[PDB]
């Protein structure tokens, strides 16, 4: 549900 | 007619492919070794190559003219659900008609359809795959055409998810129009007969190839041997 990853490499 | 908006929006998206794609292919020696010589041999070093190949789509789409504009949420359903077309779209560089195969500069680094197999991939994804590449690499399109085909596909209004649908759409009618006056006004004929609808199909066969894919992913992934071979990303944005 959460996606840490993708959204941290969105900035 | 290719405003100077347009040509500004070109001149971005040539930029961004060419600070995410390396066609050098040097990061390669990072992944899990390819093993050829049935178990699914490919696998680790496949993963490797999509997680890879994830990064750089995400790169890439940060860098679209509006993408940026949209909620988190939104630029996140946005990426889940094109990546696996972008992947798809990007890997046509490499791939060569002379023998249907992803070339990335060495014998170690060269894919055919026996590699995908070794994923775990079935002719169902296969077939339709390699019938995409060659279609679109007879396209030979333009690289200013190639770079609005992956915007394009990045922001569409229709995925599943999407909040924002009409910013969305407005993003990607800029892009749209873009590569519709670009064709008309710079691609020569007989090339550019009926090249955007042409390319529209190209979308949509990718939609029929995400189907697939997303199918036997979820084969795949739901046996947890085969989960364990992933990446943590592969398994954040293809599934878990
Ligand atoms: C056999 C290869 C054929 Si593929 C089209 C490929 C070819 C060249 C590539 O890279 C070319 C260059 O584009 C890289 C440089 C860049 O992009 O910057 C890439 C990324 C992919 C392939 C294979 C396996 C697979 O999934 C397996 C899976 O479902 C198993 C569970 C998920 C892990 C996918 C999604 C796609």
């Amino acid at each position: 549900k959460n996606h840490p990853m993708l959204m941290n490499l969105l900035k | 007619k290719l405003s100077e908006e347009q040509q500004h929006i070109i001149a971005i998206l040539l930029d961004a492919h060419h600070k995410t794609y390396d066609p050098t292919y040097a990061d390669f020696r990072d992944f899990r070794p390819p093993v050829r010589m049935s178990p699914l041999s490919m696998l680790p070093h496949l993963a490797d190559l999509v997680s890879y190949s994830i990064q750089k789509v995400i790169g890439f789409a940060k860098m679209i003219p509006g993408f940026r504009d949209l909620t988190s949420d939104d630029q996140i359903v946005l990426l889940k659900s094109s990546a696996i077309e972008v992947i798809m779209l990007r890997s046509n560089q490499s791939f060569t008609m002379d023998d249907m195969s992803w070339d990335c500069g060495s014998q170690d680094y060269k894919y055919d359809v026996t590699d995908v197999s070794k994923a775990g991939h079935t002719l169902e994804l296969i077939e339709p795959l390699i019938k995409f590449q060659v279609g679109l690499k007879k396209l030979n399109l333009h690289e200013e055409e190639h770079v609005l085909l992956m915007a394009i596909c990045i922001v569409s209004p229709d995925r599943p998810g999407v909040q924002d649908a009409k910013l969305v759409e407005a993003i990607q009618d800029r892009l749209s129009n873009t590569l519709q006056t670009y064709i008309r006004c710079r691609h020569p004929p007989p090339g550019s007969h009926q090249l955007y609808a042409k390319m529209i199909q190209k979308l949509a066969d990718l939609r029929s190839l995400n189907e697939e894919h997303s199918k036997q992913y979820r084969s795949l992934s739901f046996q947890p041997e085969n989960s364990m071979k992933l990446t943590p990303l592969v398994l954040e944005v293809f599934g878990n």
